[PDB]
């Protein structure tokens, strides 16, 4: 009596791989064409929205290449977040039911809202995106750019038709502040957006205790990660220091914001200070919530981390958050998961040194980015090997759903019949 | 040929393995996922449901069924509540077990078309099979 | 609430405060020691961390050394006779507990000592047949003592300017010292279970005996196995030396790296496949009760069979037929996540303090956090925040550990509890 | 408004969601975890707590609400040491739900200030109901 | 040999503590922890399980064993349970502890090879201990 | 001048309280923490500490106090061996509280110097207060 959410995910997220690539070898996608491993690494990158890419997204595909890379990312980051709130929803279905045994909307209306959720946001992102590149670009064109981007940020992605992503558009806030409340928002997680949208009235004291985390998080993790960045890259002339004391601001605000998942870049991570590659890290392994479009770790793993760590250095019996006790299983969760992403990380680097020669940083920057499915380059992949491909996309896919797999590994383990007596292990 | 039993404890359970034998259609629907599991390979289709939800029982399209079968003991208010909420649903023929007399009592009363007292019920025919 | 953390930290800054202000005096020192450099020495000889910000051999006078000799053997011996002392009170405690809802410390610190002791003689011996005939009956003496009770103490201090690079080829010394911090890095309650209970068999051993009995020489084969693999074509480091030069010195760095901290080849010129591999070996440690450091190697093992029950899908953490309690691997994964916390800052403030590559910072701040000790090249050129960064690391990582263990072990019992509430997580 | 319930059982969780759909904030405490969540949802704040313990509830702090209802109706001992200690505390108003005449009595000489016969109490109003 | 002993009472940690002390591989099994982790310290395997589900019982694989000793005191229904389960699973040679001359009758119809009763049994050897 | 008390309940800890509140020594032990944590503000010196253990009350010099206070009342078989050993042990005044009068009959035929009987030493004593 296992729980088989584990084999959901896997075998939805294969279920479209293989499909997606070998659909990108045909000629119709690519001017060039695209070899196996290229198109396996380019299914990946879109269907897990990692947004690594070994060929230029805007000059090797063709038109008919980018819409269906456009259906690639809408169905790797809205078709997560579709099947992690239907896989919630039913975790929830069979707790209730066991509940009732010892002593809400259905799937249809929350599947509803999720597409229209999504559509409209992209929709609003849409139109501001289109009031620029129209004029500048034209009608059928600007329309298309708009769009695209404009779904590649709510998916959490980071696909650009340009050849620097954004690079041209650091000291733009039009452009900057639409793609950062796309990914936000996309990043934010549907049960966020749900709870707020149904018992906004009652205040914020009575959201449910996920809500509040990810409603006071991801505010302290922008405004963190913004005055970090600005701090540590305001003297460096290769990335910030040409630019004014705004526009010094609006690059640190949106690598702040693109390092959750979605995985644009104003400047360029190539030239970032050690210290700031340091921190992108840690904002990139943190992180979107939990059932939105992207994700690492997410930041409620992290949060309750944080906040037992901070229980256990008090040495409190019961981890509190918002007046509710986060109980053990939980708590066990969030840890087990950073421990065995560090193992499947720690793993996937001495893997990449072993097939492509480079620095640590490099390959350390590009092992998390992929893993956490940032997809932001430090060069890395512009250079990456035959074999360096392979663990690439293998990170890449366990990256997607490892936390969310093994999350529900934890929540429903196979029972048995025979247990051994306990006894106790020296730590410490 | 198509039947649904509710409760599938040790009488519910006996009902849904003579009836799939005989080649009819049976949902087995019960409150406990692991009588459910019991019954999934010995029944067409087995749902974990609360019967006492009304509109649980309005989704479990009841009155498409030719007999429904509540088959609950030991909570003597969910049976008379779940043969209550079939009534309302529609189905024609309702098959209500009871454990005691006074319950056997309340489902007549309420409009149970058939009341199975498993006890009584053996007791008479036991008796039969010693006389021959 | 429990009194062992304050005991385990109490009872460092009381032997590192009056060891710092000893070390400033120029007895010990033939040019004498600044202030940051005193400080640095004495919570490198106290945790027996063996970072040194001045040589060794030169820097201290003969008066000096037996100091260190003395503030290592006290990190060391001391650590390990804490932790035993302070598992027996709990022991104690707990079975006091178990009457109520339903042998002595004295001889037990005795035993202590005197396997040290005997160690440490043997070590002495072995040494001493090797560099008495070519150093003299009074010097050869000397450095075999040193360099024996730097070994069991699992310090690193070395008397040579470099740190036993002159006996990568040398197998007495190599294995002499190998045995010394092996056996010291194991566990006091590895050795006693073993000592007491051996014709019983391997099997009626305590489970933790068991783990790290298989664990340890499986640390050991898989570093030396790595390290050979990875350093086998480098020339700076092994590519010179001989075929059974190069497997001496691979098995020399496996077991140096879990805390002992003495490199027969320099590190400095290592591949960075390697570094990566001998990063992840510090981490891991020495034995709980032992006088090395890291996060111990029961830790590293409940947290692996753990992450294999996960994917597994298993209910029970089971070791060698025995349930881990959920508090075990509880314990485990949080001393992980907070120690991997701790590196992450003390790395990022070593980056802006000092300027230096990603990986030379993480190696030295795996190696301090760790009590390792071994050096990539940045600690000659720390700056003063950067010396005081690394004693901050070097205090927390000696001692938060076992710390944190006891913290889970008795938080405060409370009046007030909030009810449960589920958050995402994944 | 500061009110604090003891006891969440179907009087006490009937006054907190009165209590606090009427705008007041309303404190919930409970020994029983379960009762405590679903008070939890609706409640400004629940606690789960021993309410026959001076410490805790001095840790509650109970002295700062207006008015404390102890609504603990089967353990009618846990009731009188509620309310004992509630009374010690400093609390101005203590409200007391009794299920017995010689509660209520006791209670009275304890020092509580309203007293809730609630099946007395009702049977007295739906009297009056059906008169008028 | 290979021995498995149900129970850990005072009779089945004896019989544990003196066939492990001759050598003989025992496998403990009980459903009370506490006991399995006192037998686990002296005993070559300590299970916690329930030996009366049949399920598990396979899962022990107490055919492989040698002699089975079922030492479950208490829990009379649990003995009976136990040997049938033991003697369905085929075991060759099934020693059963009854507490009572009933017990005995019951469990020598269900196919207990050797019957021990622990005061009756002790009884007569001290009796003929006191004689010589 | 110097006592020792073993068993810290009701009756132990007010003999502590009186004791050390006269000035005197006062070696508190009982097997509990909880309690040996309560009397450790008032007496000298609290040790959690089995009396029952033989090698513990060797430890503790009880032979050098000059009266020793066993005041285990729930466990009549751990108060009847704490009195044992700590005659062996060579404390000359032994004073034991015993609840039932078989438990004063057996600590009488042991040797307790003092056998105290809380309820019917009241008994007597508040008799004489309302006498007089
Ligand atoms: N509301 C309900 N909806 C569905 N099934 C129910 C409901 N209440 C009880 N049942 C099931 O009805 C069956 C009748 O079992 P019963 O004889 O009452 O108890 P037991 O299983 O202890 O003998 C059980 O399997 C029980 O889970
Ligand atoms: N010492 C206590 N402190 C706080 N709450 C208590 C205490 N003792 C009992 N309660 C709770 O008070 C409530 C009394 O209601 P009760 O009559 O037991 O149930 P109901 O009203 O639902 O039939 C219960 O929720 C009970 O758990
Ligand atoms: N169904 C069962 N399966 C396995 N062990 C059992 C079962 N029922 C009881 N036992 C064990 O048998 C042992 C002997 O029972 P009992 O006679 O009550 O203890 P004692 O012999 O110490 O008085 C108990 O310790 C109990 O844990
Ligand atoms: N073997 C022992 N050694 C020391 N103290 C004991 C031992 N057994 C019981 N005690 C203590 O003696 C005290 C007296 O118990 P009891 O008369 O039952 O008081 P209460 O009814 O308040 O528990 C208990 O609190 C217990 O902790
Ligand atoms: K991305
Ligand atoms: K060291
Ligand atoms: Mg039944
Ligand atoms: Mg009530
Ligand atoms: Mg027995
Ligand atoms: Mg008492």
């Amino acid at each position: 009596a296992k729980g088989g959410e584990p084999r959901i995910i896997l075998l939805s997220f294969l279920g479209v791989l293989l499909p997606s690539a070998v659909l990108l070898t045909l000629p119709v996608f690519s001017v060039s064409g695209l070899s196996i491993t290229d198109a396996l690494f380019t299914a990946t990158s879109a269907i897990s929205v990692t947004g690594l890419g070994v060929v230029d997204t805007g000059q090797h595909f063709t038109l008919a290449g980018k819409i269906l890379l456009m259906c690639l990312m809408q169905i790797g980051g809205l078709g997560q977040m579709t099947l992690s709130a239907v896989l919630l929803y039913m975790f929830g279905v069979r707790l209730s039911l066991r509940q009732q045994a010892l002593a809400q909307v259905n799937l249809r209306r929350l599947v509803k809202k999720i597409v229209t959720f999504a559509l409209v946001a992209e929709a609003i992102g849409f139109v501001f995106l289109s009031y620029r590149w129209v004029p500048e670009m034209g009608w059928q064109t600007g329309m298309f750019y708009a769009l695209f981007h404009s779904i590649s940020a709510f998916n959490n992605a980071g696909f650009a038709l340009f050849s620097d992503s954004m690079m041209s558009f650091v000291n733009d806030p039009l452009v900057s502040f639409t793609l950062a409340g796309l990914f936000i928002f996309g990043g934010l997680g549907f049960t966020v957006i749900g709870d707020v949208w149904r018992h906004w009235r009652k205040g914020f004291h009575f959201l449910h205790i996920h809500t509040k985390i990810m409603l006071i998080a991801t505010p302290l993790l922008l405004l963190v990660g913004t005055v970090l960045f600005w701090l540590l890259e305001r003297h460096n002339p290769n990335t910030m220091g040409s630019l004014t004391t705004g526009g010094q601001w609006l690059a640190a605000f949106f690598q702040s914001a693109s390092a959750r998942t979605a995985g644009f870049n104003s400047v360029d991570l190539t030239q970032f200070t050690q210290p700031a590659l340091l921190i992108m890290i840690v904002l990139m392994l943190i992180g979107a919530g939990s059932t939105s479009t992207g994700g690492g770790i997410k930041v409620s793993t992290f949060a309750v981390a944080f906040m037992a760590t901070w229980t256990f250095l008090r040495q409190k019996k019961h981890v509190v958050m918002f007046k509710r006790t986060v109980n053990w299983p939980t708590v066990t969760k969030s840890l087990a998961i950073i421990v065995v992403s560090g193992a499947i990380l720690t793993t996937a680097m001495f893997l990449l040194m072993l097939t492509e020669k480079a620095s640590f940083d490099k390959v350390m920057f590009e092992t998390i980015s992929a893993f956490a499915t940032v997809g932001l380059t430090a060069g890395l992949t512009a250079e990456l090997s035959e074999p360096g491909k392979y663990i690439m996309i293998v990170v890449m896919i366990i990256g997607r759903i490892g936390p969310l797999t093994l999350a529900y590994m934890l929540a429903r383990p196979e029972p048995t019949l025979i247990k051994y007596p306990e006894d106790t292990v020296l730590t410490g | 040929k198509q039947f649904a039993v509710i409760g599938l404890g040790r009488f519910g359970l006996a009902v849904c393995k003579e009836l799939q034998d005989s080649g009819s259609q049976v949902l087995a629907v019960d409150i406990n996922e692991d009588r459910v599991k019991e019954a999934a390979g010995f029944v067409s289709q087995a749902i974990v449901a609360n019967c006492t939800h009304e509109e649980t029982v309005a989704e479990l399209k009841l009155d498409d069924y030719d007999m429904v079968m509540i088959a609950i003991g030991a909570d003597v208010n969910a049976s008379i509540l779940a043969t209550l909420i079939a009534k309302e649903a529609g189905v024609k023929s309702v098959w209500v077990k009871a454990n005691d007399r006074f319950q056997a009592r309340v489902l007549q009363k309420i409009g149970a078309d058939h009341i199975i007292m498993p006890e009584r019920d053996m007791g008479i025919r036991v008796a039969r099979k010693m006389l021959d």
